[PDB]
């Protein structure tokens, strides 16, 4: 009850489990997004992640 | 065998009771059932629930 | 080619079976030296073939899988490469160490703790192979400290004999000076070039190169017995004889300069760096030359001689000549 | 077990009483007991020893702790942990010490000065430049596929 | 399998060697015997296991999320807009890190394929790597540990304020 | 979480109405069942933290420390006999129940939503360890040890209460999301500097930093094994986790006001690695080793890089495992010979032939053998601090050299070279101590295989 | 805070405390009070040298019953006090709309907060 | 045991705070600390002024 049912079962439990920190989800999402943005002609990783039209700058 | 020894079976009873009490707590926290803007589908197709 | 990667990985994994075998043994198999000898001979005779294919065609290939903590904008997997140095050096080391297996069968016959000895020696062999195969610099650091601590255990093999554990403490302290130089190099590589790899660094040759090259110099003098950090050498001769043979023949004695042969596109430029290389090597070479005279032990003389040859290899890296230095390593 | 008066608070004064008590307690001769003294640095009243004691004590006496140089009743000098072999060789050096450091520092200074005289004075054979043909090997440097055409050629000599 | 449209692998280039020897060729018979000893039984065992797999069927689906409207249309304290906005932004941050990782893998592949001529047929991939990493260094770098979404917005506002001041002083 | 809490309450009368020669098996069995139950926690994913409803949540920082705690409990509960296995039945049940109640407040402290709940359970974590080490400290200065312990930790930890009630009554409630999502940057007044000094100084007491480090060593060398391992591992890394929580507020002032604490931490790391190179009293060397590693942790926390936080949590968990193991080895050596010193009981390579392998493996994971988690933590802390400043790497590697030096000196001093051949009483090793060794070093190497778990929230 | 109908004497629970819903059966706070009553009976059996967990069961039953009863009345008083505090607060908000204006909620597209990075 | 009791717990009694011990403590305890704090001030002033001028090599300097 300390090794034979705890240790190897914990090894098989932590060996695979859902996508921790959405890791391989982010892998496949990035693959689809890079293919998407290569197909639509625009460069990958559009800078200025927030919309530069969506700003109300304090004027001077 | 239960009355032969019952001391060894106490904490699984406690863990099942705590598990059921946390389920009852999440049923007590049953607001915002579908009112999000990211997880928003209708009740479908059978009966009026999406998580318990 | 599938045969090339397959035979290189089975040369790596033939150096895995005896350790797990006499971890899971529970029955004292008395032919375990014979077992270790025949699996090292089989590992060599499998290691000659992909080198023969390499010189036959070329086809210089890297393998990399089982990634772990791919956290920020880097990733790091178990990753090692088959190029000229990492393919030519390995059968020489297996052949030399197999001869040391024979001589350690004979010389260490009348001590009944021989199984622990051969376990430590094969584990050190594995670690030095891991050092000479890797391209990901974290795995180079793994091989670095692993060969340092297996060097510690094989120098301090004889408990008792305060010479031995004092000497081994000297060796491990100079190894940690090699560590601080190497992690300075690792820190500069990470923060300026987003990784610690051969491939991306040689892809983008930087301009500022004082700090990582000085870190390489400090790691090289921490491992390869150079001046100011040399005197752990008769210290290291105070251990057993085949321990000293493996410790200062091929393994653990070239890893200070094998790193400099590894980073030859980084030391193509920076004339100041090669001046430091050749001047420090000439200083080591003269001091070992003047010190090796008037000596009484055999082992201290042969160790000062191999330190002098390491000084010649540092001169060889001072000139833009990596491949002659590598050929001198083998011979 | 252990006596309360086999601890040792308080310094050396007075000269009859505490010196006699240290002779009785530290298992030593009366005049061989000497405190440091107390300059305000703690130390209790722990004795002064001949301070080297480890590359001394030649091993053919065959005392009771060979790698520890005990005798089970020795007062065990205050800097014992800095003294055992594997730490510091307090041997008589066969030559000197100051003469050794003068020789060594003179040698290191001479070699570094010859290195500096080399660093200001290079060596070179009668050898010209290596003639890289395609504009000092243009188009394979770190850029410029179309940016700067730089015409420079060698002449057949 | 995967998509070669998103992972560029340049086409194969293999010559036919020409002996000009009659010893001949130990490695050719060696690789034929290796194929005859290893390449056939691995294929047989894999075919057995492939029948045992594909007798029945499973499915994994690419988990997809919708689009939160804005953080810019969220209010002052008013939390339940900001939670959607910041978790959507954090998922964009994770997928942008994986964009950087995939482009770095492309750079490693271009290094390893092209031989010792490192500066041949890699200037465009190095150029797009420097472009995306210039965007990343500009956009996500100098904020530290406690990013939520608001520090990225503050950096964005201060940076376009600096750009406005620079072009107004340039005019 | 309450399903991970209420079987610990129901585990308390287990020890009471378990009869004689029966408490041991029942407590160990059911605490290992709790270890499986807490191994079932790990579900946390992607965007948010995992809420265990309104009272509770967990980041991916509290989760490995919590699983570490409930794994460390049966190890301790088997560790803590042979010095009280001959004492009374009622006092034995009281000891074991006090350990269980201590675990309960540890889990209460790690799983906190509000910092007031965190502070109450923080000094609730404080109070039982006092009683345990004072009652079974087994040396003539355990009184002074527990006294300095409670007075330093309360007298430092007290203005944290005033500052947290202040943040309560000026900026809404104290959810970590609502301490987050709403915190305005508080500018450089002097009152902001005093409040930052209060919170950070309270946890500086708990780490300890260098100016308050003599808190520790008496409370280890004059304390039994249970309170020692709980103290070192869970209390020091609990203080570290508390600062990792509370450092989210007060960002524009910690840059200007956090220079001297980095300084005292670095210079004390160097001087503490120097101080534990020469001492006797073998138990204390691991205590100053812990002071050195926690000064490294404090450098890592007060610089504010995600690399630094990942290295911080790795160094926390790996050093907790290593220090708990090495304390258990020093306990085994003291149960062999009743001396506690260092130069006396040498030898032990001939005798206890496989205990040497555990001394070797503990000293090499203390050496930062490079696939282990300890070097992962130390390495990413060195990377982040070289990004912080270009000259601090000399102090880091100097710590590294002297750390290797004193750890391997500990290895080749007590267990290398010569039995003094007047000892003549020690018996060969029991299966219990080797079982505790296999409880120690299998999770460390399994985390060395799969280390994507223990890295922090900024993964 | 002060009465709020101290005129109108002390009145341990007013009649308006029947308008709020009562504390239900097996609410957790009164269950904790019952556990404390059981522990009080156990420590009463522990003061005198009688065997614990036995030979005091009528005292156990009496202590648990009395403490649950008193805790029920105290919970009813607590609920009334918090309810009347909320009613007084919202009535004072309704009585003076001039004194407490609401903030003009400017969105994050036009909130200027300076940055001050960490390095 | 006499050596251990002299070396561990007989340090703090006996003691008197003198001029020599105070000067040596303030020379070894706050001296090198204010030395390293001055040089960290120097290096941080240089880095702050340089990256405020913007003439740093951060074409790609990601892993901060
Ligand atoms: C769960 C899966 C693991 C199960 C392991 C079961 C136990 C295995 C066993 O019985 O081993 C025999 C061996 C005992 O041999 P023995 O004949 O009884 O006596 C040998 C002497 O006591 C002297 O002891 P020693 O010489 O065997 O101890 C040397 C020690 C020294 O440690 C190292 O050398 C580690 C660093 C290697 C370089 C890494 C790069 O360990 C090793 O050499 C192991 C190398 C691999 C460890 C890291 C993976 O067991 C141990 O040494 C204890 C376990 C050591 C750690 C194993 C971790 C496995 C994962
Ligand atoms: C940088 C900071 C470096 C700090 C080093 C601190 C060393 C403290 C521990 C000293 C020690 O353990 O000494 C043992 C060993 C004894 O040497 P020795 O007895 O002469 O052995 C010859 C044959 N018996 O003596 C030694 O191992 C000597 C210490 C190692 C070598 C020191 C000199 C080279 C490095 C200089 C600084 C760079």
């Amino acid at each position: 009850f300390g090794f034979s049912i705890v240790l190897v079962l914990g090894s098989t439990f932590v060996a695979y489990l859902p996508d921790y920190r959405m890791q391989e989800w982010a892998r496949r999402e990035a693959e689809r997004l890079v293919k998407y943005r290569e197909a639509h002609g625009l460069p990958l990783m559009e800078s200025n992640c927030f919309d530069p039209s969506k700003i109300q700058l304090p004027e001077d | 065998v239960v009355r032969d020894h019952w001391i060894h079976v106490l904490v699984p009873v406690g863990f099942v009771f705590g598990y059921y009490l946390d389920r009852k707590n999440d049923e007590k926290l049953a607001a915002f059932r579908n009112k999000s803007l990211l997880y928003k589908r209708e009740l479908k197709p059978n009966e009026e629930v999406t998580w318990k | 080619m599938n045969l090339f990667s397959s035979l290189t990985l089975v040369t790596l994994i033939l150096l895995t079976m005896p350790i797990a075998a006499i971890n899971f043994n529970t029955h004292k198999f008395t032919n375990y030296p014979l077992y270790v000898k025949t699996t090292i001979s089989c590992a060599f005779i499998t290691s000659m073939i992909p080198t023969m294919m390499f010189i036959h065609t070329g086809q210089e290939m890297i393998i990399s899988n089982w990634h772990w903590l791919t956290i920020q904008t880097l990733k790091l997997s178990l990753s090692f490469k088959m190029d000229f140095f990492s393919m030519m050096f390995v059968p020489v080391a297996l052949f030399v160490t197999w001869s040391i297996m024979e001589f350690s069968m004979w010389y260490m016959h009348s001590d009944p703790n021989i199984n622990q000895f051969f376990k430590y020696l094969l584990l050190f062999l594995i670690t030095m192979l891991i050092l000479v195969t890797a391209n990901n610099l974290f795995q180079l650091f793994i091989g670095w400290e692993g060969v340092g601590i297996m060097s510690f255990l094989l120098i301090g093999w004889w408990y008792g004999r305060t010479d031995a554990n004092t000497a081994a403490l000297q060796a491990i302290l100079y190894n940690r000076i090699g560590d601080i130089g190497f992690i300075l190099a690792m820190a500069w590589f990470l923060i300026n070039l987003n990784t610690w790899d051969l491939q991306q660094i040689f892809m983008l040759n930087p301009n500022d190169s004082n700090l990582p090259l000085m870190g390489l110099i400090l790691a090289a003098t921490g491992k390869s017995a150079q001046f100011g950090l040399h005197p752990w050498l008769p210290s290291a001769m105070e251990g057993p004889t085949p321990v000293s043979a493996l410790l200062h023949s091929s393994t653990m004695v070239v890893a200070g300069i094998f790193l400099l042969i590894r980073f030859y596109p980084l030391t193509e430029n920076n004339k100041f760096g090669q001046s430091i290389m050749l001047c420090l090597g000439a200083m080591t070479t003269l001091f070992t030359a003047m010190c090796a005279l008037t000596q009484n032990d055999i082992k201290k003389i042969i160790a000062f001689s191999t330190s002098s040859q390491l000084g010649l290899m540092m001169v060889t890296i001072g000139i833009n000549q990596p491949h002659l230095a590598f050929l001198h390593i083998c011979t | 077990s252990h006596i309360t008066k086999d601890m040792l608070p308080g310094p050396y004064p007075k000269t009859p009483e505490e010196r006699a008590a240290a002779a009785k307690k530290y298992n030593m001769r009366v005049e061989d007991y000497e405190p440091y003294p107390d300059d305000g640095m703690g130390y209790g009243d722990y004795p002064k020893l001949p301070d080297r004691s480890q590359q001394e004590r030649d091993p053919w006496y065959d005392w009771d702790h060979p790698d520890l140089r005990l005798n089970w009743g020795e007062p065990m000098h205050w800097d014992l942990d800095m003294y055992i072999r594997n730490r510091v060789d307090t041997s008589p050096t066969p030559v000197n010490w100051n003469l050794m450091c003068k020789h060594l520092f003179g040698f290191v200074a001479f070699m570094l000065f010859m290195f500096w005289v080399g660093e200001t004075y290079p060596t070179y054979q009668p050898v010209g430049p290596k003639q890289y043909p395609y504009n000092n090997l243009y188009l394979e440097r770190g850029g410029d596929p179309n940016k700067e055409p730089e015409p420079v050629v060698h002449y057949e000599i | 399998s995967w998509d070669k449209d998103v992972y560029p692998e340049p086409p194969r280039r293999t010559p036919a060697p020409s002996p000009q020897t009659s010893l001949p060729n130990p490695i050719t018979y060696l690789t034929k015997a290796f194929d005859l000893l290893v390449d056939r039984p691995v294929t047989l065992v894999r075919e057995f296991i492939e029948r045992q797999h594909a007798k029945n069927k499973y499915y994994y689906y690419h988990r997809e999320f919708r689009r939160v409207p804005d953080i810019t249309e969220c209010h002052e304290k008013d939390v339940l807009c900001m939670f959607e906005a910041e978790m959507q932004w954090k998922r964009d941050y994770k997928v942008d890190q994986e964009i950087v990782n995939i482009i770095q893998e492309r750079l490693k592949a271009c290094q390893q394929r092209e031989g010792e001529s490192h500066r041949q047929n890699c200037a465009k991939e190095l150029q797009q790597f420097t472009q995306v990493v210039k965007a990343y260094q500009d956009r996500y770098h100098d904020l530290g540990a406690h990013y939520s979404a608001r520090k990225c917005l503050a950096k964005q506002k201060q940076r376009m304020l600096a750009e406005r001041k620079a072009t107004k002083e340039a005019a | 979480m309450l399903k991970y809490i209420i079987p610990t309450m129901m585990l308390m009368p287990l020890t009471w109405l378990s009869k004689n020669s029966m408490i041991w098996i029942n407590t160990t069995l059911h605490s290992l069942l709790i270890s499986l139950t807490s191994l079932l926690l790990l579900n946390q994913f992607g965007d948010n933290s995992l809420n265990f409803s309104l009272t509770f949540f967990s980041d991916s920082l509290s989760t490995p420390l919590l699983i570490l705690t409930m794994w460390l409990l049966p190890l301790m509960l088997m560790a803590s006999q042979h010095h009280l296995s001959k004492e009374n039945l009622a006092r034995k049940k009281l000891f074991i129940s006090m350990l269980i109640l201590l675990q309960l407040f540890l889990i209460m402290t790690f799983t906190a939503t509000e910092l007031i709940f965190f502070y109450i359970m923080f000094e609730a974590t404080l109070v039982p360890t006092l009683i345990i080490i004072t009652r079974w400290g087994n040396q003539t200065e355990r009184l002074n040890a527990g006294l300095y312990f409670l007075f330093y930790t309360l007298a430092g930890s007290l203005p944290l209460l005033v500052a947290l009630i202040y943040i309560q009554n000026t900026m809404g409630s104290l959810n970590f999301l609502i301490l987050q999502y709403w915190v305005q940057p508080m500018p450089n007044s002097w009152s902001n500097t005093f409040m930052w000094l209060a919170c950070m100084m309270a946890f500086m007491v708990k780490m300890p930093l260098y100016g308050l480090h003599l808190w520790l060593p008496k409370a280890h060398v004059e304390a039994p094994i249970a309170g020692s391992m709980v103290l070192a591992a869970i209390l020091l890394k609990l203080g570290g986790y508390g600062m990792m929580r509370i450092t989210l507020l007060l960002n524009p002032i910690t840059d200007f006001m956090a220079y001297p604490f980095i300084m005292l931490s670095l210079w004390g790391m160097i001087m503490t690695s120097s101080i534990c190179l020469r001492q006797t009293d073998l138990k204390s060397l691991i205590a100053y080793s812990s002071v050195s590693h926690m000064a490294l942790v404090i450098v890592a926390i007060l610089i504010q890089t995600p690399w630094s936080y990942m290295g911080a949590t790795a160094l926390m968990i790996a050093h907790g495992l290593t220090s708990s193991m090495l304390f258990c080895l020093a306990n085994s050596n003291y149960e062999r010979v009743h001396s506690r010193t260092m130069i006396l009981a040498r030898g032990l390579q001939t005798l206890l032939p496989l205990m040497a392998a555990w001394w070797l493996l503990a000293s090499l994971t203390n050496l930062a053998l490079p696939p282990s988690i300890n070097l992962i933590g130390e390495l990413f802390v060195v990377m982040s601090t070289f990004s912080w400043s270009n000259i601090t790497i000399i102090l880091m590697g100097l710590n590294m050299v002297i750390t290797a030096l004193y750890s391997l000196y500990m290895l080749i001093t007590t267990q290398r070279g010569k039995h003094t051949h007047h000892i003549n009483n020690i018996l060969p090793s029991f299966t219990r101590e080797n079982a505790l060794m296999s409880l120690h070093m299998l999770p460390l190497l399994l985390l060395s295989l799969n280390p994507k778990i223990i890295l922090g929230p900024l993964y | 805070m002060t009465g709020r109908q101290a005129r109108a004497p002390l009145q341990f629970l007013p009649d308006e405390a029947r308008s709020l819903p009562p504390p239900k059966l097996t609410d957790p706070r009164l269950a904790y009070i019952g556990f404390l009553g059981y522990c009080s009976g156990l420590i009463d059996n522990a003061i005198r040298r009688r065997p614990v967990l036995s030979a005091g069961l009528h005292r156990q039953f009496l202590y648990i019953t009395s403490f649950v009863f008193v805790g029920y009345y105290l919970l009813k008083r607590q609920d009334y006090m918090y309810a009347v505090r909320d009613h007084d607060m919202f009535s004072y908000i309704k009585s003076h709309p001039e004194d407490f204006p609401e903030k003009d909620k400017k969105t994050y597209r036009e909130v200027f907060e300076e940055f001050h990075p960490v390095r | 045991i006499r050596w251990t009791c002299a070396r561990s717990a007989n340090v703090y009694p006996n003691f008197r705070p003198n001029t020599k011990t105070s000067l040596l403590g303030a020379l070894f305890g706050i001296g090198p600390l204010i030395f390293w704090y001055y040089v960290f001030k120097t290096d941080r002033d240089r880095k702050e002024k340089l990256i405020q001028e913007g003439k740093l090599d951060r074409t790609f300097n990601i892993s901060y």
